[PDB]
């Protein structure tokens, strides 16, 4: 079930979100 | 033909939970003896115990996944 | 039947896996003032508390990786907790993104180690000290041990969540069936008791996933 | 636009090694090709 | 194969005597000393110490607190603040002291003073056994 | 670590308490050893 | 041929509970030696023992439930 | 065939007594070393041992019950 | 074909003695450690040791008996 | 039938993973008691623990890989 | 047909002898740590072990003999 | 029919590697507690530990090789 | 047929090696802890270790010979 050879979209979207959205929001912090 | 083989294979594969049970029994058992050494730091040792139990459960849980896979 | 949620990449006329996976980011407002409301102060306090407990080992070069690790742990933790909702779809269930997460960082560490410390990075294969006269035997042990790290690191995450959801669904089906025949609230008691463990089992996985990578990076840094 | 300059230092400084996604892409492509061959065999 | 010295701030019981074994009720469990025991350093707790002579007879004493030291050789130094024999004791007054110390627990208010009271009841309960 | 420790009590204090408790249990005939002990003969004068 | 073949498969899936029979013994054993050196603090020790025993027996009940499912 | 496929699950269901034996060995062993540490606390130790042995043997007998009920 | 079932069922139920063999060693092993620290109380340590051994061997003899019953 | 043989062999192959759980439980159990004894050398203790956990996982995943290969 | 079942049952019976191999290591292991303390007291320590080794091997042999019995 | 025999023989022989994990967990645990007492002697302790780890893994590899031979 | 019987018997019999691995693990674990505690006694400690290793290896070699006999 988990192996249906349609793995392109998920990898692309995960790379986009992880390497753009979260780093940019987390950078605007103070300590 | 194949139903019996799949059922007996699933029944044989489901015996892999013994190791996890033994491991979790061992870890918690060590925790109580370690705590008795000094009542201080009980939260730290407790954190170590919880980490160990979770790790053992993760290492032993994926046995049943093969059984469910063979069943369906 | 049971394998319906897993094999369902957000069924729609147009796939919306991107929308599902990008949704969690709309829960972390960015600070914009010296003193802010309650909802973001807790977030920044938690981030500060977690940072000082993990990245306090590397000397200078590992301090650069701090932002990436915090982003990773927050992302995985947010993805896992949101999946406990009744009809959600956890992206971490799919093996594709787990395989697309482990390989890049592991490769980065392994060929970062060789670039700067080739002499010492080559020596770590042979265990330190004199291992009697069994050198060729263990040399082939640790090198094959090297390659198994990403595979296990992905497979355990891909397996445990599916196992938990299967257990929940089966116990729910069991407690539904026994309504017709006799009366037994022991099954719903089992469900409510197991839900605590399933709720607190995700964060431990996040912590282990991040910590193993921290240790691996520190070895070659 | 106005976001590249925010993390330009990170991208050109330290993620140089982490930017080796070629291995993942090649593995995914090979797996997809093998799956396509198996499906075409029927 | 032993040089045992069971001394007190007042009198001396043994001075370099050779005995086969000595049993000490120290802290962190009991103990047994024979031949070339491994080196150790431990304090005592209220209890009874028995020494087995070479002939075979066993001498008994009651110890309140002190120190134990077994060195590299078979030399043991057992220095105790108190050293008494049962023949000069009254079991009845021991039971009366224990009976009062029982209610002293509930009489206590603060945990430090109750800790002192707990030491009192511990000593009283320890001694009444024999 | 025991209950007496982490309670404001030192090992010397515990030894004093146990020694006093043992000496109390002695027979009245042998109670002349309190004269020998007589631990209270030193006064304390602080700097200020 | 079907129910008969399922009889052995269901019977062979009740071995996983045996592994749960060792962790409990190890846990209670540690309790005995653990408190022997520190006679106080009985209540927390007892609570930890109870937690460990319950966790191990739940791990066994997992395999028991799988065995129950196999039959039907 | 039904009888042939029976008595094999019954044979496989009696292998679950190994864990009970291991636990019953482990508990009494812990009591011995525990007693030697502090002879004063004996009755409580014996009560704990008895409780542990009874619970472990109760867990072990479940396999025998399943084997017998499947047998008849 | 039932004779084959009898033979394989007897062969499968024989594996139940591993628990007793593994349990026997821990009791005797614990005895040596307990005796070393406090040799004096050599007499009492035995009764418990032999009690544990008798219990373990009885648990093994149970599996022997069930295997013999199945084979005949 | 040949596919049925593959399925039953794969089902019976997975049972060897139980060793990983016991080893993981033992290694972690030692870390807590050892740390409690000497709360100074956290770093070396944790490094050795991590090494042990990394090395102990190899066998179970090896058996699981063998089962996956033989099934497909 | 009966010969194949005889061979399978004879092969499966020998599995249970793993208990003795597990127990011997624990027994001799206790001797090493036991001798570590009070070394001069050695004769009695060695005597105790010999008995445990003999009993474990006797149990192992008792398990084995059924294999030859069923084979012939 | 021969292929089925090869598959089931491979699926049964692969179980023997289970004991390697337990031995590895045991040796590493001993190193942790051993280092706590005498950190000065950490040089000699490893040589022993490595020896044991290598020996146990060699036994497991031997069993795996036997399984591979019976498969082919 | 005979070939399937030989395959199954050889596969089931060759699993009695886990006990030897577990025994080797325990022996080496005791040695390091024992030397760690009391140094300058390596001769006897090493002596006991060898004896235990030889005993466990002989126990495993017995099962290996049994498998050899079953196959041929």
């Amino acid at each position: 079930q988990l192996d249906t050879s349609t793995w392109f979209i998920t990898i692309t979207s995960m790379i986009m979100t992880l390497f753009i959205l979260f780093q940019l929001k987390i950078s605007n912090y103070s300590y | 033909i194949d139903t019996a083989a799949k059922f007996i294979g699933a029944g044989a594969a489901t015996v892999g939970v013994a190791g996890s049970g033994a491991g979790i029994g061992t870890v918690f058992g060590s925790l109580i003896i370690g705590y008795a050494r000094n009542p201080s730091l009980k939260q730290q040792l407790f954190s170590y115990a919880i980490l160990g139990f979770a790790l053992s459960e993760a290492m032993g849980l994926f046995c049943l996944m093969v059984a469910f896979l063979i069943l369906f | 039947n049971l394998f319906a949620s897993f094999i369902a990449p957000t069924m729609m006329g147009l796939p919306i896996v991107t929308l599902i996976i990008m949704f969690p980011s709309l829960l972390f407002p960015t600070p914009k003032r010296l003193i802010n409301n309650r909802t973001i102060s807790i977030q920044q306090w938690l981030i500060q508390l977690t940072s000082k407990q993990m990245m306090a080992i590397h000397n200078q070069k590992g301090q650069t990786w701090s932002l990436m690790l915090m982003s990773l742990i927050m992302f995985i933790g947010s993805t896992n907790i949101l999946g406990l909702l009744p009809h959600s779809f956890t992206p971490t269930t799919q093996l594709s993104m787990n395989l697309g997460m482990a390989i890049p960082l592991w490769s980065a560490t392994v060929f970062t180690g060789f670039r700067y410390k080739t002499k010492t990075s080559l020596a770590h294969f042979l265990p330190q000290g004199t291992p009697a006269l069994l050198i060729p035997m263990l040399v082939i042990i640790e090198t094959i041990s090297l390659f198994i790290q990403p595979v296990a690191l992905a497979v355990r995450l891909t397996a445990n969540i599916t196992a938990g959801h299967l257990l929940i669904h089966l116990i729910g089906g069991a407690t539904l069936a026994l309504l017709n025949i006799n009366t037994m609230t022991a099954f719903i008691t089992f469900t409510i008791l197991i839900l605590l463990t399933i709720l607190e089992f995700a964060v431990a996985l996040i912590q282990a996933y991040v910590f193993t990578l921290l240790v691996s990076l520190y070895l070659h840094d | 636009q106005f976001q590249f300059t925010g993390i330009k230092k990170y991208f050109n400084s330290y993620t140089l090694t982490g930017r080796m996604n070629c291995v993942l892409a090649t593995y995914g492509g090979i797996a997809l090709l093998v799956l396509y061959f198996k499906l075409r065999s029927k | 194969q032993m040089s045992f010295t069971f001394a007190s701030p007042t009198q001396v019981f043994f001075n370099g005597a050779n005995v086969r074994q000595v049993d000490v009720p120290t802290q962190t469990g009991a103990f047994g000393i024979l031949a070339s025991h491994v080196p150790t350093l431990q304090v005592l707790r209220p209890g009874l110490v028995v020494v087995h002579a070479e002939d075979g007879t066993t001498s008994k004493y009651f110890v309140s607190s002190g120190s134990v030291t077994v060195n590299a050789d078979s030399s043991v130094q057992l220095l105790a603040e108190e050293a008494v024999t049962l023949d000069m004791l009254d079991p009845g007054v021991a039971k009366a002291n224990l009976e009062k110390a029982q209610s002293e627990l509930l009489g206590a208010a603060d945990e430090a003073s109750r800790a002192e009271i707990q030491i009192r009841i511990e000593a009283n309960e320890a001694l009444v056994k024999a | 670590v025991a209950y007496w420790r982490q309670a404001g009590l030192s090992y010397i204090r515990y030894s004093q308490i146990c020694a006093k408790a043992v000496r109390d249990a002695l027979k009245a005939e042998f109670k002349a050893n309190a004269e020998k002990t007589s631990g209270s003969n030193v006064k304390i004068v602080k700097v200020k």
